[PDB]
DNA sequence: TTAGCTGGTCATTTTTTTTTTTTT
RNA sequence: ACCAGC
């Protein structure tokens, strides 16, 4: 803080290191020295300019903390000074370990090190551009961690291309593989180390396995209530976001909990819902009244029957006797939430509702990084995602409602919607025409198969619950 | 693991129960640090505040060990009365806090304690001395697996129950394996019988074969208990006064002093002995008032196979003659009751057929996977005994007694 | 560590006193020993005394192995304690007393912990939220396994947490005592244990404490989020079986709607100026005093004095605001206190004087009177003209969802284009509803009133049901006849 | 003139490009 | 000084 520390007025002493194993010479060639000051023996490491001029001091102490003695520049690099020139140089990424490599090669590669480390190793690596056009090759030697892999992939980016190459090391750094005895084997990732390859691209040739592994995998979940929906979709596989509209309650959430019924007593998939229109106990009473063919909440005196007999136990143990149901109490935390609902438990399928309140400044960018949120959530993870939407007001016309044919332009809120979502179902009914309980399915968009329009009819049942696949011909 | 940690949650709410309703008893009080006090309240730890507490309840002690202060034990809190009949009860609850906090201190919150020194595979290694005391006996340390309390101990049962060999199931079967405890039965008492064979012309050591000796020794000297007896034997026998003896049975110096001259007109040959080796080994002792200035002529005694035997005081001579010389033989049949397993053609060790888990003073405990194999050790224990009687040309008779079992309980 | 024995010089004993490693010697039997403010106050300066707590109980040597010490400073009593380092000294310190005066002096980091400078290897760990508990495992365990607690509390836990990560990293299991939530640890490595009580001290005061030590040694696991399987809703069902309120005025609505539920959301709607207000007001009046429920009213257009004398001159079936006589006679004569007593005995009516302030308000009546319908009117004096209501019916939706209220919304159409108008007898649709396209999205149930005052009948009325997601029967429930000398309206059977 | 042989204990407000969903 | 063993 107050000055450049003096070795004479500090009590400084050029000596070996016996813990970490370097002798007196390297630290005597380097600067790296010892002040006896306030009783405890500080260690402290010497910058120096391009010319030879002492501009900065690194003070640490017995118990690992930092000093820094004032401005810090950002070209400040450990052992700039000493080298010049020449056709391969090794970059560390600490101080110890340009000193051990000074130790293993007697003082003959031009060795530097890094002043910032691994946080701000990009802003000193673009300060020193014009310091590495006089160079040939360089070897990049970062640890062996997760932030040393962050450093060599992101500080390689600021650099000259052809001329960087990284290599490996089985110790967390060369220090400790200079302490268990790997002085050999150092010193081929020295001389042959691997190109600057793994930055995320890859070859034509190295898939060769993985397209077999997914060839060897990835199954479509069938649908029930109709056979003609199957024969254009061919099921739902992972990483498949469906988009489902229809009208102002026009059946959106009892076909999406009759379809997540179907999945889950009849296939044994783990399904979790994350329903925000109701709470947990009336889809849960639905789902049980749904499962026994009757209407559950519509009748007050079937309520109260089975409660007395004690039939209520028989129908919740061959429900929930597996536990494949996972449900949701009720915006970044819902995220993490179906994240932990996914890897943690296990589940296949995850459906969502009613996303206008997920979405509730201005609501099309929010609305456009929720569904980029979405996507990504189901790229690389494989799981089916059902998303429920609602409808925008026609300008002119009949109303969506009383059995108008609907376009795939008419998702509110944004165009951003239909061009994410890969199958696209809207229902359609006439609540005040002829019959109110005959359905129509109309496939707007299907990226995998492409067969759009009419799929068929169903036939709703106002007694218990159960639509059916009719046989009405338009 | 799980059962001693049920054991230490279940006496660690006791020892907290046994200070909110103590406290609340004997109350607290000022003490001397313008004169400045302190508030101190009742620690039943410590032996002083008890002390103080039992001066101001209207008792006397009438036993001065200390030259001020009076003896603290569970054989004074035993014969204890006062006035209030609360204090009463409360004595044995402080009886009971200090046992409990003997137990939290062995068990779980030592430094040396048994939850510290568990391995990975849920087993305890410890340090075995092989040479440890001046006698030749074995000792152990880190930790001492030798001294945890018995089966008439207070929370006995539940310590010896967690010491088991039945928790290591096998790693090809996945089946616990069974433990054979062996104990030598009068070890030392014929040891005596061995050497004083030449004065009472050997007459002594066929009633110790005929039957048990513990068992008429008790009905001879109608002592309550067999541990009593044994206790007393081993307290007549090497060296103790008036009163010590005397004190096993409660009474006074009377009751001592005439037990001692009915066991000792029975056999005279335990003075002969005596005399026999203090004419041995030293010549002559001056008196002091307040010492014992003693000229030496032989410090040592050769044992059964040369050893210089240290002495340490010339009145404990018999002492170290006798246990010096029944370690011996326990370290020959320890050696030889695996050298004929060996030579019969098993295999030791955890991936074998058998494993030696401890080895205190008298007993050996072996685990072994099916009980054929401990039948094999429990009969080739007699004979390996048996050889160690003959090698060293033995005028006795010598005998173990071994039991089976899943665990350290039932083979104690 | 002991070494061996050494003869005592106190005592005078041979194998009394014991050597030690340290260099310090102890005998057994002489029981002898050998060897802001931004101001830290000093021990001995302020009557430092190591006295042991009673009203709660805590052992001497406890506060002296955690510095916990009170000061006897201006002849008032404090309870300072300390925090401090890796190292071995005080960083800072904490002032306690009977008004607790939260006086912190010193340099108190963010990082701030209590009982972290003697303890860096173990297994176990125990984090609690105070510094009474903390020394109360304490004294159960006797001062010897770790346990470390907040200095912070557990309001500020995403920052004291957060930056002590290493210091937890060291040990194998993590447990936590806070309240009977910070993922910022590891997974898979912290138990939470729940008491039976509120804290460990309540445990210790009422002899449930062998409940605190069961819960160290056997805690439970993590449990992140409100993620509830399936096995858990046992009983919640079982309670949620063990309710339609029936719409008086028509019979043919309960046919075809079965009443309201808890967390049901009703629109009415009409023309301009067709009667929503007066429907409204009788369904209030029908289910306040007659059914035994707590209704609250937030009508918006007239004051509250008006919609009283609205509701006295209804319930007497007559016409107040229409005659200066019948207002006159009525107080003459002392008959209107009469009416006053025998419809506000009850007090189930609760009416409101006049955009988030109107939101605390509903449910300052909802959770604290007691209410169970709230009835809002007017809503275009609350209500860019599209994320405003959008965000006041997400609000809405919100606090009738989990809480069991039946929540009335009046609100209104839009101006038609060609055709007939709506006074004329137009039958409206689902889509005329103004402000946004969200207000049939949300609602759970639409009705809407129909009648022509210039047609044959300026007194017969339609009601017309418009969306039910209960059964799912929308359409014309049936006509009703309007009275011009009474105000009830009453249900009739007209046919087409 | 004396039962012994082990182990273990506690202590210090300004301007301009893109999108959407109502209404005058 | 106390506790436990062998
Ligand atoms: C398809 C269909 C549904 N219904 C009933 C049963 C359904 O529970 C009810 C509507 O309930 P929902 O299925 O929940 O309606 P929705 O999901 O499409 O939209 P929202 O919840 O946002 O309003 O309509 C019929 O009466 N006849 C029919 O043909
Ligand atoms: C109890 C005790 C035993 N010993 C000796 C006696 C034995 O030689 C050895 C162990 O004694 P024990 O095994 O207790 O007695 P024991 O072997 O004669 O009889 P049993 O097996 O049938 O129970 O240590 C003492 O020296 N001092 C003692 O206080
Ligand atoms: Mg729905
Ligand atoms: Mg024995
Ligand atoms: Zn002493």
């Amino acid at each position: 803080t107050y000055n450049v520390w003096n070795f004479g007025e500090s009590n400084g002493r050029y000596s070996a290191l016996t813990a970490r194993g370097i002798s007196k010479e390297t630290c005597q060639k380097a600067g790296y020295w010892i002040a006896k000051v306030d009783g405890v023996m500080y260690q402290v490491a010497d910058y120096r300019d391009q010319n030879g001029n002492i501009v900065s001091q690194k003070v640490r102490d017995k118990d690992k903390n930092f000093k820094t003695t004032g401005s810090h520049k950002s070209d400040a690099l450990f052992g700039k000074h000493l080298w010049n020139g020449g056709k391969k140089i090794v970059v560390t990424e600490g101080e110890i370990d340009m000193l051990t490599v000074m130790e293993l090669q007697d003082c003959k590669y031009p060795v530097v090190s890094l002043g910032h480390g691994a946080s701000a190793a990009k802003k000193t690596c673009a300060a020193n551009y014009e310091y590495f056009d006089q160079f040939e090759q360089i070897i990049l030697m970062f640890d062996m961690d997760e932030a040393g892999r962050k450093a060599v992939e992101e500080a390689a980016q600021v650099l000259p291309a052809g001329k960087v190459r990284v290599a490996v090391l089985p110790c967390k750094d060369a220090n400790e593989c200079h302490l268990n005895g790997h002085d050999r084997e150092i010193m081929e990732q020295v001389w042959n180390a691997g190109p600057w390859i793994p930055d995320g691209v890859v070859s034509a040739l190295s898939l060769r396995e993985r397209i077999r592994e997914h060839l060897s995998s990835s199954v479509g979940l069938l649908f029930s209530g109709c056979t003609g929906i199957n024969d254009k979709t061919l099921g739902a596989r992972g990483g498949e976001v469906i988009m489902v509209t229809s009208g102002s309650g026009m059946g959106k959430s009892t076909f999406v909990r009759q379809q997540a019924l179907q999945w889950g007593t009849a296939m044994g998939k783990k399904v979790g819902l994350a329903m925000l229109q109701e709470s947990v106990e009336e889809t849960a009473e639905d789902l049980i009244g749904l499962h026994n063919r009757v209407r559950l909440r519509q009748s007050d005196s079937l309520k109260r029957e089975i409660i007395e007999n004690g039939k209520f136990d028989q129908w919740f143990d061959e429900l929930f006797g597996n536990d494949t149901f996972h449900l949701y109490d009720s915006t970044d935390r819902l995220l993490a939430k179906l994240a932990y609902m996914r890897s943690g438990l296990g589940c296949d399928v995850i459906i969502l509702d009613h996303i206008s309140i997920v979405v509730s400044s201005d609501e099309r960018k929010m609305i456009d990084n929720l569904m980029t949120k979405l996507k990504g959530f189901a790229k690389s993870t494989g799981v089916v995602l059902v998303v429920i939407c609602h409808l925008k007001n026609p300008d002119k016309g009949k109303a969506h409602e009383e059995g108008r044919p609907v376009s795939i332009t008419d998702l509110r809120g944004s165009g951003a919607l239909r061009q994410l979502s890969d199958t696209i179902i809207a229902l359609e009914r006439n609540q005040q025409g002829d019959m109110p309980n005959l359905v129509l399915v109309r496939i707007l968009k299907c990226r995998f198969t492409g067969d759009t329009g009419i799929a068929g009819y169903m036939e709703y049942n106002k007694e218990t619950g159960w639509l059916e696949p009719s046989s009405y011909s338009g | 693991t799980k059962a001693i940690e049920e054991l230490y949650v279940e006496l660690a709410a006791r020892r907290s129960e046994l200070l909110r309703k103590l406290t609340e008893t004997f109350g607290s009080w000022y003490q001397p640090k313008y004169t400045p006090v302190e508030h101190v309240v009742f620690n039943p730890s410590s032996r002083d505040h008890i002390q103080k507490k039992l001066q101001e309840a209207g008792w006397v002690p009438t036993k001065y060990t200390d030259k001020g202060a009076p003896v603290v034990d569970d054989e004074v809190l035993e014969g204890v009365r006062v006035d209030d009949p609360e204090k009463q009860a409360a004595i044995d609850l402080i009886k009971e806090y200090l046992m409990i906090q003997k137990r939290i201190g062995q068990s779980a919150e030592g430094d040396k304690a048994w939850l510290r020194y568990v391995a990975e595979d849920g087993k305890i290694h410890g340090s075995v001395n092989p040479n440890g005391a001046v006698t030749g006996r074995a000792t152990h340390a880190f930790p001492n697996l030798a001294q945890i309390p018995g089966v008439r101990s207070p929370y006995g049962e539940q310590c010896r129950a967690a010491f088991g060999a039945e928790h290591h199931l096998d790693g090809i079967t996945g089946k616990p394996w069974v433990q054979a405890g062996i104990d030598a039965s009068g070890l030392e008492l014929r040891c005596l019988a061995h050497f004083m064979a030449r004065f009472d012309n050997g007459e002594y050591a066929h009633e110790i074969l005929n039957g048990d000796i513990h068992t008429k020794n008790q009905i001879a000297a109608e002592l309550p208990t067999r541990d009593n007896a044994k206790t007393f034997i081993y307290g007549f026998l090497y060296g103790a006064g008036d009163e010590k003896i005397g004190q096993i049975v409660g009474a006074g110096k009377e009751r001592g002093k005439e037990l001692k001259k009915k066991f000792l007109e029975n056999t005279p040959a335990i003075a002969a002995l005596r005399e026999s080796i203090q004419q041995t080994l030293v010549e002559s002792s001056q008196w002091v008032a307040g010492e014992q200035q003693v000229k030496w002529k032989r410090r040592w005694i050769k044992g059964l196979d040369g050893r210089k035997v240290h002495v340490r005081s010339p009145h404990a001579a018999l002492n170290t003659l006798l246990q010096s010389a029944g370690a011996l033989i326990c370290k020959l049949w320890i050696i030889k009751t695996e050298e004929m397993l060996v030579e019969k053609g098993l295999k030791h060790g955890w991936d074998g057929d058998f494993a030696y888990m401890a080895w205190v003073h008298d007993e050996i405990q072996v685990g072994c996977r099916t009980e054929e194999i401990a039948q094999v050790v429990i009969e080739t224990a007699q004979e390996a005994m048996r050889w160690v009687g003959d090698h060293w040309n033995f005028r006795c008779l010598l005998d173990t007694e071994g039991k089976m079992g899943p665990n350290w309980a039932i083979c104690h």
